[PDB]
RNA sequence: UGCCUGGCGGCCGUAGCGCGGUGGUCCCACCUGACCCCAUGCCGAACUCAGAAGUGAAACGCCGUAGCGCCGAUGGUAGUGUGGGGUCUCCCCAUGCGAGAGUAGGGAACUGCCAGGCAU
RNA sequence: GCUCAACGGAUAAAAGGUACUCCGGGGAUAACAGGCUGAUACCGCCCAAGAGUUCAUAUCGACGGCGGUGUUUGGCACCU
RNA sequence: UCCUCCUAAAGAGUAACGGAGGAGCACGAAGGUUGGCUAAUCCUGGUCGGACAUCAGGAGGUUAGUGCAAUGGCAUAAGCC
RNA sequence: CCGACUUACCAACCCGAUGCAAACUGCGAAUACCGGAGAAUGUUAUCACGGGAGACACACGGCGGGUGCUAACGUCCGUCGUGAAGAGGGAAACAACCCAGACCGCCAGCUAAGGUCCCAAAGUCAUGGUUAAGUGGGAAACGAUGUGGGAAGGCCCAGAC
């Protein structure tokens, strides 16, 4: 539907991402979630990419 | 018009009463709990109930609204 | 002509005829007409046999009508291969099975009730006898 | 009723410790006199047991229905089933809040060395 | 102990699959064929499910 | 005043009671009190013709079991769905 | 078989038989009794009056001189 | 040991509801006060705390009452597995299983652990 | 990154006509005729409201019911 | 193609151009947890106000709700804050 | 404004009674299925893994159904049987129905279904009854002092029909 799938990067140095999708009409504000990074193996922040 | 169904889902009873099964094993696979864990047994987020120890199957209809549970008896 | 209104679905299966039937008394009035046999009353002939009956009575007596088709009957039209969906519901069956009660009938004699039954029951496809309302 | 209310709002947590087959601390609270027992998995028969009601409790409160009343029926049933031999408890709000006099008497019953 | 004699009186051929174990069971294999088997309340069963084919004396 | 002669059933269920009715009797069962209940086979022309009196099913009736006089109630009637006769019929004691 | 709010022909004065069309369509053509030939005595029936009276009168070429449609 | 009460269970309507009566030493409940612990998308209603003067009004418990709910035979009936039969999309016979409804009736729960009070 | 939705998706990429037709087959399957059936068709009977100046049944017969035949159109696809 | 019910003969499965309906998503909260709460619909009373708004009480009992079909669930709520 | 009248009409809820349901269920079988134990029986009949297939047009009959018209030697499922791929006997003849599974031979015997007057093997068998219709040896609603049996009932040697 109108539902893109975006990108949650890691602030860690760690190229490792989350996938997700986002309703961008409604929420146009970006995901900052705190998710487990496997590379540095801590809860770091990931924030919305493409 | 008509024409349209689903395919099966093989829902039902899997292990019987004074059934022998291993932990893990699936004991009845529901859309609601039609039958509810007992002890011994967990339920799934499908509402499968499946058991937690090894035992024999065990059916009551405990409590005050009269349903069915399934318990493992550790045997 | 009887027929239900507003019903939850439009056609149903066949179905059977098997059993014996549950109304066999005489409940509301103080005469019946019984079903001996087992068979499908359409509207129509519920119709007809209640027409039969008002008239060999005069507007003297009561009437109750036992039975209800609440079953509707599909036919295909004319020159329609097999299949293509189910057929269009063309009228309205009530079941019999033996010992339905189809009417009963109070107010009046026993003669003029039974000559009644008998005009209504010339009507019907189903074999009937005339019953009375029984003490228990 | 607030009676019905409390106990259907201590339903949840009851089940799931009959479930867990925990050995369970279960606090009972009035307007006087607090209450607890501990009770064995199978939740038919009690363990040990405290409240304000007993004499050898009351005798030293000059309130019986107050928090240093519960922290006294915490204490004293801590050390009863230490003394038994119980340790390892669940705690019971019975659907009172963990807020008062309740949690007074769980913080008094972790002191005496009830693990909970 | 105590035995039964139990014969075939009849054809299995177009016979339930289960009275043709039943048959199996017993031990009967012809028409005519009597076997000798224990007088147990299991053969009594199996006599039973398969009765209007096979005759007991005892 | 109504006499009826029974005999107790020596077999009972559904095969008994049809070759009863088909043998012109039927069933019926005598309970109430602390007496136990007693299958009884009635003669079914006998019967028939007596229950066509609207009193049958007020009066006190009595029953010959054995010899014994038992004095009942017609309780409950079973007729044939159709056929002008009797099913079974249930008798309070007294 | 209605005509109006209070004219009917009992569908018993309407004599309607089957025969062969003419033109294309094979053997099937050739076989089947697939044409209506309606035919309808209007003395015969139980037509209103004046309707009768019209019909006969009329000159149309569905309607025979015997009074027959 | 008895009676009463509180808590936690078993059991899940023979156990619930209604109607009537009854209990306040203790317990319980209402209750009193609230700036505080804490609380109200407003409100000390609730939740919470500090208490206990008053009342058992309500609630709750107990005791009666069947007006209901509920339970419920026996017998019969329905259905039905197997074999057989007929007049055969319905039945019957032999055998095995045998309801549901209803009827007679039952029926105002029973019980375990702990604690407290009173009487012993 | 695929209404690859004909959703196990044959290509990245594809509509028609043939009575000018052709081949391999099929009675696996239509058109004719036969068969089974009898909805339809046609014929008969039952009930009898009524029409018939009265009068159901001289004649006709509503609302309904039960059959027969195997002329129609069909249904099926058993033969070819 | 997928989902729900029936057909489907009380385990599963089960066909038809059989009978009925939906999906091709939504949601960073509509997820997690903790704490708390319990509906529909009526009646009575009440400014505008009304069949129907909000308020109070009673009856009622989940006849509601469940982001969207149907089914099975759901009060310990899976429903509401 | 207001309002007794005309509510003799319809009529919700509720109460009492009567039914109906594939897509209703406060009930609920028989069977079937799953599991465990125990015999007896069965040439392991079971499972696994390997080599080789064929088959994936099914038919009819019974039972439970959908569809069709409670049509079809119809169609579509479930399940069993048979045919397919099974000869023999019976049903006149008649894959699929009934009985019954052919290793070969015999101018031996007993039986099954079905039969026993003649064709044509075997009862012109025995006992009791019914039917006159060649019913048996096709059919419905409905009609009828056909005839047999049964249970009552009305009126009747103060005389019934
Ligand atoms: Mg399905
Ligand atoms: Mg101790
Ligand atoms: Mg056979
Ligand atoms: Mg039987
Ligand atoms: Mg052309
Ligand atoms: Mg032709
Ligand atoms: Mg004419
Ligand atoms: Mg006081
Ligand atoms: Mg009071
Ligand atoms: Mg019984
Ligand atoms: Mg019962
Ligand atoms: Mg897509
Ligand atoms: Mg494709
Ligand atoms: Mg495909
Ligand atoms: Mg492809
Ligand atoms: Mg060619
Ligand atoms: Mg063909
Ligand atoms: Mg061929
Ligand atoms: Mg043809
Ligand atoms: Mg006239
Ligand atoms: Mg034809
Ligand atoms: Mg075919
Ligand atoms: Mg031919
Ligand atoms: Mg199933
Ligand atoms: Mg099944
Ligand atoms: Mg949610
Ligand atoms: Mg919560
Ligand atoms: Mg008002
Ligand atoms: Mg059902
Ligand atoms: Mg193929
Ligand atoms: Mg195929
Ligand atoms: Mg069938
Ligand atoms: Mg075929
Ligand atoms: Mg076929
Ligand atoms: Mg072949
Ligand atoms: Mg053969
Ligand atoms: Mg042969
Ligand atoms: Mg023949
Ligand atoms: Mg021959
Ligand atoms: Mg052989
Ligand atoms: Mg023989
Ligand atoms: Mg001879
Ligand atoms: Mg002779
Ligand atoms: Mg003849
Ligand atoms: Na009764």
């Amino acid at each position: 539907g109108i539902r893109e799938k975006i990108k949650l990067v890691s602030s860690a140095g760690t190229g490792h991402f989350y996938t997700t999708t986002k309703n961008k009409r409604t929420k146009p504000e970006k995901l900052e979630l705190k998710k487990f990074d496997p590379v540095v193996r801590q809860h770091v922040i990931y924030k919305e990419a493409k | 018009r008509n024409g349209r169904d689903s395919e099966a889902k093989r829902l039902g009873v899997k292990r019987f009463g004074g059934e022998s099964v291993l932990a893990g094993s699936i004991i009845v696979r529901q859309r609601g709990t039609k039958f509810h864990a007992g002890a011994n047994v967990g339920c799934g987020r499908d509402h499968t109930l499946f058991a937690k120890a090894d035992g024999k199957v065990k059916f009551e209809v405990k409590g005050p609204k009269n349903r069915k549970f399934i318990s493992i008896e550790a045997e | 002509m009887l027929q239900p209104k507003r019903t939850k679905f439009r056609k149903m299966h066949k179905g059977r005829n098997r059993g014996l039937a549950q109304g066999t008394d005489v409940s509301f009035g103080s005469f019946g007409l019984k079903a001996v046999g087992r068979g499908r009353l359409t509207a129509r002939q519920i119709e007809a046999a209640r027409r039969a009956m008002t008239r060999a009575v005069k507007r003297q007596g009561k009437i109750w009508i036992r039975v209800f088709p609440d079953k509707p009957i599909t036919e295909k039209p004319l020159a329609v291969r097999m299949g293509k969906g189910k057929g269009n519901v063309e009228y309205w069956v009530a079941l019999i099975q033996p010992g339905k009660v189809l009417y009963e009938m109070d107010g009046v004699p026993e003669e003029l009730a039974r000559e009644a039954f008998k005009l209504a029951a010339a009507k019907l496809p189903i074999k009937t006898t005339f019953v009375t309302k029984t003490v228990m | 009723d607030k009676k019905s209310a409390r106990i259907r709002r201590a339903t949840r947590a009851r089940r799931k410790l009959q479930e867990l087959g925990a050995t369970r601390l279960v606090v009972h609270r009035t307007p006087r006199h607090i209450y607890a027992q501990v009770i064995a998995p199978n939740g038919s028969e009690v363990l040990v047991a405290a409240s304000t009601v007993e004499k050898a409790i009351a005798e030293q409160l000059k309130y019986t229905g107050n928090k240093d009343a519960a922290a006294a029926v915490g204490k004293a049933v801590a050390e009863r089933a230490l003394e038994k031999g119980i340790k390892d408890v669940s705690f019971d709000r019975s659907g009172f809040q963990y807020h008062g006099r309740v949690q007074a008497l769980a913080d008094a019953a972790r002191e005496a060395g009830l693990q909970f | 102990a105590k035995t039964i004699k139990i014969t075939q009186t009849r054809s299995a051929i177009g016979r339930l699959p289960k009275h043709k174990a039943t048959l199996l069971g017993l031990g009967l294999r012809r028409i005519g064929h009597t076997v000798e088997r224990e007088d147990t309340p299991a053969i009594r069963g199996m006599i039973n499910a398969v009765s209007f084919m096979v005759k007991v004396e005892e | 005043m109504f006499t009826i002669n029974a005999e107790v059933r020596k077999e009972q269920g559904k095969g008994a009671s049809r070759r009863l009715r088909a043998a012109n009797k039927f069933p019926a069962i005598i309970y109430g009190g602390k007496e136990a209940p007693l299958a009884i086979e009635l003669d079914h022309d006998k019967v028939m013709n007596m229950q066509a009196k609207a009193e049958f099913y007020s009066e006190v009736l009595t029953i010959v079991v054995d010899g014994k006089e038992i004095k009942v109630k017609a309780q409950d009637v079973q007729r044939h769905p159709y056929k002008p006769k009797l099913q079974h019929i249930d008798f309070v004691r007294a | 078989i209605v005509i109006s709010r209070h004219v009917a022909i009992p569908d018993g004065e309407l004599e309607i038989t089957a025969i062969r069309a003419q033109g294309a369509g094979g053997q099937h053509v050739n076989k089947t009794s697939t044409a209506i030939h309606l035919r309808f005595d209007i003395r015969a029936s139980s037509l209103p009056e004046y309707y009768k009276e019209r019909l006969l009168a009329a000159s149309h070429h569905l309607i025979s001189s015997d009074g027959v449609i």
